[PDB]
């Protein structure tokens, strides 16, 4: 899942986005957010 | 021969022995925990080299944390 | 059960009548009460990352590679740039590119690796530690990249920088961790007291604006006619440091806000419940403002504190600990939220819940520390020690409703970490003392108790040695916390301890004693020369000769212990700059100095561990070899080399010789001198980087187990490889035969040349859980305080329950016990360690004990 | 021809009657007389490497790549190691792997690149300078490797380290070399005074053994109980420096001996003549012993000195110069060889021959310096200035038979380099003065003459500012030499100047004046703001306003000039350590400090160049614009912006305004104030790295040509792009109309706030070469000395001969002339520069001149 | 147009002109020596960029050292 | 031309030698010595 970085964000650079995915294991549910281009 | 001794290119290195756990600082070194006393002592021996040392008590495997210090 | 005292019959029946019939061996499985459904959920699914015996308990816990990867990328790209700026760029790259993590039910958010089951590694510190990880089941992956990374860093590592300045034979001796703890530069282990107060009060945006102002002024200074080259060049290092601070702070803000944005994204795209959606947006907003802006409420403060913790303890650099004065730190924000309701309005119980969540996040904080330090804190993630209570600048009670919220949260949620230290003063309100006791009587092992006045006085004394005459003021000296388990240090916006190189690290009297009797040669563990050749057995013709041999062994060892720390300090400030920590220290910011370079408050110490084994051995040597001449030293030495086999009658003689902790004159006279003249007296001759003395902080953590296993048989009666004493000044397990107040009387005799000393005691469960528990305990503490004893901490746990937990660990998950300076999940401790805790004497109180304590019922 | 003086008729016929009829335009082609067949051969085949106009004269001269290649290899391999050790490792790799060179007929052997037509480059200094070489016809080869090397070094270069601490606009202004010389960190240009005395007396083996001893003691100190971290950490930097010294010294010895081995190999395998074979083995033995061992004779000393020169000036680092007190340095060895015949027995003429060979080797020493510095020393390889004469520690004559040997060799072999400075005292023996005059009367341009007492007093004054109170003693203050062309510095085993960052670098009043009249804007060369906006034309309502505008321009410029040097100093000692130079400085060795870090004798200076153009311009402005109000400033400025086109009558007015050098009150009153109050007075307000003042050393080298070409028309009457004044205090060419003693009278008026000032004068050939030449010259010098003038140097050359050499350069190869502070081969000077020398007034002496000088015939 | 002026991607850059000699410090910069006065002055002009500047006096070639400053 | 480094030399390493060649140009004759293995 691909979410473009808000252009007014401190970490905005052209083409930058957050790649967000949901995971779940024995313990529970969580989300990971990694910056990509 | 039931004490650690050099044996170059041994098929039974300390490294694979269940009684061994790595040295706290330098992973090239090892700790022999084989000498276990009836009163609970684990009387370790320091291993200078875990690739070329062995003894007759060698047993391949891995102890759980419960059985180590 | 029943005791007669001052013409009354005391009945030791439990306060909760239900406990009359609950089996003794399962008591602690009944005591947790998480304040909310959420925190109950959070505990049940808690991602514990406990380590014992050098390994992680759970197969799922494994190393991350992102921090390694991004630090390396930045380092290659920043070649040629000033080192402080290179460090800031490194941190920034890590923060900019890191995968961030959000978990279900969380309110306090954030993490320090790319996955909630992971932890980061530190190739810039110890190349050996990384290599050990590569050889483990929990290696970072891909292994080939990680290996390539470690090879890149090796010539640049802190370890590689420091080693050339010491005799290699000396390093080999230290690295064994038998007579000396390995130097921090070789393991990467470390500690810190973050200036949390600065972040919460000012926010990072203000720090940035401030550094920028310093830079502009400095550049202006350098272009002013007429130039003075003996002054103007000072601006170079300052400008480098300030520019580094700005880079670091901007990256932290960006990282915090990106965490916030993940909350927003999950709320809008992943979370289906409108309740959680609203909460996630609430969290997202906090992360947007904080820590960029000053905190306004308790929720702000908690998240600010957690973010700061992550940078200072995990991301910028590894540091053990959780040092902070949490009640005093959070009070202004508690007051704003709970009392005045001015921002982020909350109930007291809301505050209690927030602290529970904090405890659970810390419980999930896995530590990328080296093998040794996965050995010596069994049953825990790491050391996390926070401080509460004590006195304020005017010497009045510092306890408050935030203190109580912190204590109740601990009692309710029952996590082994973080541990708590309570600074005890006669000023302290009873309402808060009762909460302290609620935690102790439930067997948590904490709060441990520190003598408030001793610590405050200590801060004043060290302050006198300040190299720039800006040590703690008399009022500031009241602002102190334990750095890790045991040693006091200043907290606040300035003058806090920035590195373990200042103070910390251990030395091992028991092993030093053993080799004293063998001309410095360690025949039993390493089979090599471990110390100086202080004299063969025949040269030891009197007890004084034995005493002097140990002294020289101790002098040789302690010199290496401090000098290796000071050399590390030299290079840390030159190549391991911490620009974020610098930016939030008022002194560093003002002076344009790195956190490791500037040292306004000296706090030098080293940890004697396994002291009482050494001490009892010497007592026994004196009585049986030299006074009574029942055995010659050759007879003793032959017996020792045999592990007492064939010599059981001799062993039993030495075992029954007078022992520490019995208020016995013969033992205590020798051992008091041992503490004061040698352990403290010799160490105190050394001056560290900061220009103050180095004094001993007696403790043990799990080293009393590991060093024990590396120490041969000793004249106190140990077989080879048996555990050492459990504290800095505890009686050896099972040798205190005169009751709890006899112990206090022994311990109180050590008064000179100490920085601190850890005392473990174990109290009878029925008495402590009875309605008379608080009065007896409060009387115990008052008496302990009057005797001017530095420290005490308590186990309150039946042997029955511990044995049951050995047989059936899966039925005893919530059993928590005190080890030494920290608490642990009992079933996560190896059997060897478990048995040492069971062997600790459970103390009952006689009527004479109670009279001594001046108990009133 | 004929002059009447005190009732005698003086006849100015040449001393050698043959010269009566030798055409004037070929005189100097008759004067060389090499002392042996060998040195005649050596001169005829001499591999001159002269540069002019930014290029080398000969197509065969080209850059080497070995030094670049091997320095790079070492730097990559030494990552992580201490910087001082890395530097030592770099030098060692270069020395270990370098191709060595032996040439036919040589006795003094050695070289600094991989081929006798080559020179090394310096990627560690200025990446721009290397890039300039890559774009030239004399690029190192292969070009792709060289380009790759420069890209590797760029982030690590000295240039890259220093630039971030300055406003980019300021650097751009300096880098133009119009109002300010570019900082050394941007060009790589540099200088040094090697402690030759230490090498010759002690040898390198002794230095090694000494450093090793310091290291052992330091390591012992660090393991001594009880450690003190406020002291013991000082050993780290010390041990690093000493270990670096050992590495460097061992490499130098190995390199010297490998040079020796090449001599052996050629003797045994290549050379067929038994005479040369024996000599080659003699040389091989010297190289084996030297510089490992103390020198025993003159042949030893000369080779030791040359080896030391190569390391200090070419191989470890680039440094211009040849600073040394050669007669005092070599005297003990001359005495041993020539007088006592105790080792390497030799005749005086043998000594003379050996000095000739030294002069020829230096004549072959090509310099890997940047484009600017291939511009400003036209007709020479580089600056090479040695010092002789003066006084000893007791203030008595220091002249001796070694002095005379050095002078005679110069007279005989006629090489433009090395140049000589003669320190003149009334103590100096006439026998040696006569040799000094023999060189001068032959038109060599040297020895230049320095005032002995002024320089010695100067050393005492600077010594007072020593940061560790170990400046020159009163006796040591007599031990001084010129560093490059003009500025005094201590020579000896200790306290010598190690870097040009201490003192050197230039500033250009003429350009500063020009932009003073245009609100700091350079319209004529760069078309951009060059200085501060000190006020537009209309704001300059009085002469005082013009004066103040220049002051501010000067203050802005000089602050940058010194601060850029001090910043360079900061990084040189941190990343450009010179462990070999450190090893041979007694102070560095004793204190375990790098040569650039330790500064025991302050010697701060900067060079005003084009001063008299500025000064004459100010005089003319005062008289014509403000006093007489003949022209407004707008009228002047309009004229200037027109390059005087259409305004020739105005130009001639300004041209004929009073000029420096005519003993004219109006001009000299203004200009004296200008030197003392502004040029010196303002500069002296600045303190450098060493904690002493910065004072001006007026000179010019070839910058008076280059800056002239970058300076627009000025109110002294110059058209745009014409040359500036040729000295620090010389009359502008063709403006001194009152004779030679009028000039002395003007110059003598400047007495305050100067470090030195270069005076060029040109004397009539017939008078100087007549039998009355020496008496008149000796009287001139006596008078010049009494007037307390700092310096003077002489051209003695007919215009006819110079013009002939322009028409037919191939017929005038041995014509040598004085430029400014150095001498050059006239035909290797560009036409532009040649014409400025021809334009210098050839001075005749009137009978009143001779009376003023108190001449007795 | 007989004075230096920008002309992007010119066939006749300052760099190839006989009147140009490189800047003393930065080889990206140049020195124009074309303005030569009858009284001997060489009135230089500083060149910010020698790849994209030109004027009408452009003449490909190289002067010997004799004709430069 | 290949000359093994004397084994007692400061710069001796196993297999090390001086490669020595004679050259001559317009100016004169000279010799170059480069270490090789
Ligand atoms: O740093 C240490 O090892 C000690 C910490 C403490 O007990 O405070
Ligand atoms: O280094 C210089 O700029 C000049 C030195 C000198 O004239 O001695
Ligand atoms: S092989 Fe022998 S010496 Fe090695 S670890 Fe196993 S039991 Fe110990
Ligand atoms: S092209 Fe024009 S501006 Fe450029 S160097 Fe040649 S004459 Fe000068």
């Amino acid at each position: 899942n691909f979410f473009p970085v808000p252009k007014d964000a401190d970490d905005y650079e052209a083409g930058k986005a957050d790649c967000v995915r949901e995971k779940e294991d024995e313990k529970g549910k969580y989300w990971l957010s990694k910056p990509i281009f | 021969q039931n004490q650690p001794h050099t044996e170059v290119g041994t098929a039974r290195p300390c490294r694979s022995c269940k009684w061994q756990t790595p040295d706290p600082t330098d992973p090239h070194r090892g700790q022999c925990t084989a000498n276990r006393h009836a009163m609970g002592g684990v009387w370790k021996r320091w291993l200078r080299d875990v690739e070329n040392t062995t003894c007759s008590r060698h047993e391949e495997g891995k102890l759980s944390f419960r059985d180590h210090v | 059960k029943v005791l007669e005292y001052k013409g009354k019959k005391l009945n030791f029946t439990p306060e909760d009548p239900a406990e009359e019939t609950i089996p003794a061996d399962e008591l602690h499985e009944h005591l947790q009460k998480p304040s909310t459904a959420r925190t109950k959920r959070l505990k049940e699914r808690c991602r514990w990352k406990h380590a014992s015996a050098g390994e992680f308990i759970e197969k799922s816990v494994t190393a991350g590679i992102e921090r390694m990867r991004y630090l390396t990328e930045a380092h290659k790209a920043s070649e040629g740039k000033p080192e402080a700026i290179r460090r800031a760029l490194g941190l920034a790259n890590v923060l900019n590119k890191s995968t961030l993590v959000l978990q279900e039910d969380e309110f306090i958010v954030g993490y320090h690796a790319e996955d909630p089951n992971m932890f980061p590694l530190y190739p810039e510190l110890s190349h050996m530690a990384v290599q050990d990880y590569l050889r483990s089941d929990y290696s970072p992956q891909p292994a080939d990249e990680a290996a390539a990374i470690n090879e890149y860093w090796k010539p640049h590592s802190l370890q590689s920088k420091c080693q050339p300045y010491f005799d290699p034979a000396d390093l080999g001796r230290m690295y064994q961790v038998s007579s000396m703890e390995a130097p921090s530069f070789a393991s990467g282990y470390n500690s810190i007291v973050p200036p949390y107060e600065t972040v919460l009060e000012d926010g990072l945006l203000a720090r940035i604006k401030l550094a920028e102002k310093h830079i502009a002024e400095a550049q202006a200074d350098m272009s002013t006619f007429p130039w003075n080259g003996t002054k103007g060049l000072d601006n170079i290092a300052k400008i480098d440091n300030w520019k580094a601070m700005v880079i670091a702070c901007k990256a932290v803000i960006s990282w915090a806000r990106r965490q916030g944005r993940l909350c927003k994204i999950v709320a809008e795209n992943f979370e289906t419940d409108p309740k959680r959606q609203a909460e996630l947006l609430e969290i997202a907003d906090i992360c947007q403002r904080i820590p960029a802006e000053p905190c306004k409420g308790l929720k702000d403060a908690m998240q600010a504190k957690f973010f700061t913790f992550l940078i200072c303890h995990a991301i910028e650099r590894y540091a053990s600990g959780y040092a902070q004065k949490e009640d005093t730190l959070l009070w202004p924000y508690y007051k704003a939220s709970v009392v005045d309701k001015k921002f982020q309005p909350m109930s007291h119980m809301d505050a209690v819940e927030l602290v529970e969540m904090e405890r659970l996040k810390i419980s999930e904080h896995g530590a990328g520390k080296s093998r040794a330090y996965r050995e010596i804190f069994p049953g825990s993630n790491d050391l996390f020690i926070l401080t509460v209570g004590g006195t304020n600048a005017k010497g009045e009670d510092a306890c408050n409703d935030m203190t109580d919220a912190i204590l109740e949260a601990a009692k309710r949620i029952r996590t082994a970490e973080p541990s708590i230290v309570f600074r005890y003063s006669k000023k302290n309100r009873e309402k808060t003392l009762r909460w302290v006791f609620e935690c102790i009587r439930d067997g948590l092992g904490y709060p441990s108790i520190k003598h408030d006045e001793i610590g405050t006085e200590q801060m004043k004394e060290y302050a006198k040695f300040s190299l720039n005459g800006n040590g703690a003021t008399d009022e500031e000296a009241h602002n102190w916390v334990n750095v890790l388990c045991m040693s006091p240090g200043i907290h606040g916006r300035r003058k806090t301890q920035k590195t373990r190189s200042e103070g910390g690290g251990s030395i091992f009297p028991a092993k030093l004693l053993e080799i004293s009797l063998n001309d410095g040669y360690d025949w039993s563990y390493a089979d090599m020369q471990l110390g100086p050749k202080t004299g063969d057995l025949s040269s030891l013709k009197s007890f004084e000769d034995v005493w002097e041999a140990f002294r020289k062994q101790y002098q040789y060892a302690i010199n290496l212990c401090i000098s290796t720390k000071d050399v590390s300090r030299y290079f840390e400030q030159r190549f391991l700059q911490m620009p974020f920590v610098s930016a939030i220290d008022d002194g560093c910011m003002e002076l344009g100095m790195d956190a490791c370079a500037l040292s306004e408050q000296p706090n030098g110490w080293h940890n004697p561990i396994t002291t009482i084994v050494a001490a009892n051995s010497l007592v026994a040597i004196k009585k049986l070899v030299f006074e009574e001449k029942k055995y010659t030293l050759e007879q003793l030495s032959q017996a020792l080399k045999a592990n007492w086999e064939g010599f059981e009658e001799m062993r039993v003689d030495f075992k029954r010789a007078p022992k520490w902790g019995n208020d016995d004159d013969y033992a205590d006279g020798i051992i008091t001198r041992f503490y004061e003249e040698i352990i403290g007296g010799e160490m105190r001759k050394i001056t560290n980087y900061s220009g103050g003395p180095v004094m001993p902080t007696g403790q043990a953590v799990g080293l009393y187990m590991e060093v024990g296993s590396r120490t041969g048989p000793t004249p106190d009666g140990r077989f080879g490889g048996e555990a050492a004493d459990d504290g800095g000044i505890s009686p050896y397990m099972g040798t205190d035969k005169k009751g709890p107040t006899a112990v206090l009387r022994s311990v109180s005799k050590v008064q000179k040349n100490q920085k601190g000393n850890l005392l473990n005691q174990r109290l009878s469960v029925p008495i402590m859980r009875s309605k008379h528990g608080f009065e007896i305990w409060n009387s115990y503490i008052k008496t302990w305080h009057d005797l001017n004893i530095d420290h005490v901490q308590f186990n309150v746990v039946s042997t029955d329950e511990m044995r049951a937990a050995q047989r059936e660990p899966e039925k005893h998950h919530d059993l928590i016990v005190r080890v030494s300076g920290y608490s642990a999940r009992f079933v996560d401790i190896p059997t060897y360690g478990q048995n040492t805790i069971i062997a600790r004497q459970e103390q009952d109180f006689s009527a004479s004990d109670l009279e001594f304590l001046n108990v009133e019922i």
